[PDB]
């Protein structure tokens, strides 16, 4: 089973740059490698094939090289649209495999998140369920560690979160984490904390509220 | 113009089989293989198998050996992929690519197979009210919590589109309950809180739902 390993996982560049993505096979595949580009909610678009043959229609800034087990995709002039995720794959032997993919995101200066904590509504509490929400607004880069703390007790497994797609104006990312507890469970405590750790922070920032206290 | 058109999205209960299709136009159906790749949500491309429309010859990725079944109708230029014992792990997007042999030249738009036993449930909307009375902060974050709904998707607007700047409607998460849930927030001036009305307009067509929930400062 041949394994295709790309690199990097996330490439953060700026328009105009000359980006270069790598893809390493675990076995010889001669030149039976092909690169595809993919945007959210769209089907993969074949870019290169034969390790270097630019598929009919692909822009010329796209070029691919390599042979054997070392391959590399190249964009000489990253355009405002070439921002997406790129996949490499081999069709040498069976079974056909693809690389994990490389996200080419837009670069910009670091910017810490703007944090907000939201206690569960009374309305929802009536139904015996409590949802605590923590908002990390427009931060960059995308790596962010969020940790819930009830009566300063670390939580685990009762929280989910979703991240927006890199914004189209300030190229930032917004995250939203939710701590789901039961009415009683929730009322069985006072302080609810949301500790956010991000590169743009000298030290982890916490945002909390207390059951009751306005 | 080459063209591969796949069937409409499917929603299936655990244990059920399904038969997704792919119709080609724009070339010689029986001269190219028809491949099938699976891509779960936020995941990469996993190859399932390949089939020669010319005679039905088929080669499957041993991993889908017991899961996928590629058949093909050369008269109607369509390839089929029947999945059995559908489970959560089967929830993904299935693509049909055509290869001028080793390469996947033309892909289908894909089919979204969503496996869940949950039934159509309209959402419960809850406010994400702003909390703080200071001089250090100028912006106040408020929003709505569209919760426990199914299936996707839920459209959300603020003050009927009169508000768009600063808005942030995150991607829905699929809860353990099997039901969906998402949150929407918009950062706005503390000052406006007492002069401007903020309302999120949540609609879930599946359940024929429409709700406007005025989110105000919880003083």
């Amino acid at each position: 089973d041949i394994q295709m390993t790309q690199s990097p996982s996330t490439l953060s560049a700026s328009v105009g740059d000359r980006v270069t993505i790598t893809c390493k096979a675990s076995e010889n595949v001669d030149t039976y490698v092909s690169w595809y580009q993919q945007k959210p909610g769209k089907a993969p678009k074949l870019l290169i094939y034969g390790a270097s043959n630019r598929y009919t229609g692909v822009p010329s800034r796209f070029s691919g090289s390599g042979s054997g087990t070392d391959f590399t995709l190249t964009i000489s002039s990253l355009q405002p649209d070439d921002f997406a995720t790129y996949y490499c794959g081999q069709s040498y032997n069976y079974p056909f495999t693809f690389g994990q993919g490389t996200k080419v995101e837009v670069k910009r200066t670091v910017a810490a998140p703007s944090v907000f904590i939201f206690p569960p509504s009374d309305e929802q509490l009536k139904s015996g369920t409590a949802s605590v929400v923590c908002l990390l607004n427009n931060f960059y880069p995308r790596e962010a560690k969020v940790q819930w703390k009830v009566d300063n007790a670390l939580q685990s497994g009762n929280s989910q979160e979703s991240v927006t797609e890199q914004d189209s104006k300030d190229s930032t990312y917004s995250l939203s984490s939710t701590l789901t507890l039961s009415k009683a469970d929730y009322e069985k405590h006072k302080v609810y904390a949301c500790e956010v750790t991000h590169q743009g922070l000298s030290s982890p920032v916490t945002k909390s509220f207390n059951r009751g206290e306005c | 113009q080459v063209q591969l058109v796949q069937s409409g999205a499917e929603l299936k209960k655990p244990g059920s089989s399904v038969k997704v299709s792919c119709k080609a136009s724009g070339y010689i159906f029986t001269s190219s293989w028809i491949n099938w790749v699976k891509q779960a949500p936020g995941q990469g491309l996993e190859w399932i198998g390949r089939i020669d429309p010319s005679d039905g010859e088929v080669h499957y990725n041993q991993d889908f050996k017991d899961k996928a079944t590629l058949t093909v109708d050369k008269s109607t230029n369509t390839a089929y992929m029947e999945l059995s014992s559908l489970r959560s792990e089967d929830t993904a997007v299935y693509y049909c690519a055509r290869g001028f042999l080793p390469w996947f030249a033309d892909w289908g738009q894909g089919t979204l197979v969503t496996v869940s036993s949950a039934s159509t449930k309209g959402p419960s909307v809850f406010p994400l009210a702003p909390s703080s009375k200071s001089t250090s902060g100028g912006t106040a974050a408020l929003g709505c919590l569209v919760k426990d709904y199914f299936p996707e998707p839920v459209t959300v607007s603020w003050n009927s589109g009169a508000l768009t700047s600063g808005v942030h409607t995150f991607p829905a998460v699929l809860q353990s309950s099997g039901l969906y849930s998402l949150s929407s927030v918009v950062t706005v001036p503390s000052s406006s809180l007492g002069t401007q009305t903020y309302i999120c307009n949540v609609n879930h067509k599946p359940s024929n739902t429409k709700v406007d929930k005025k989110v105000e400062p919880k003083s």
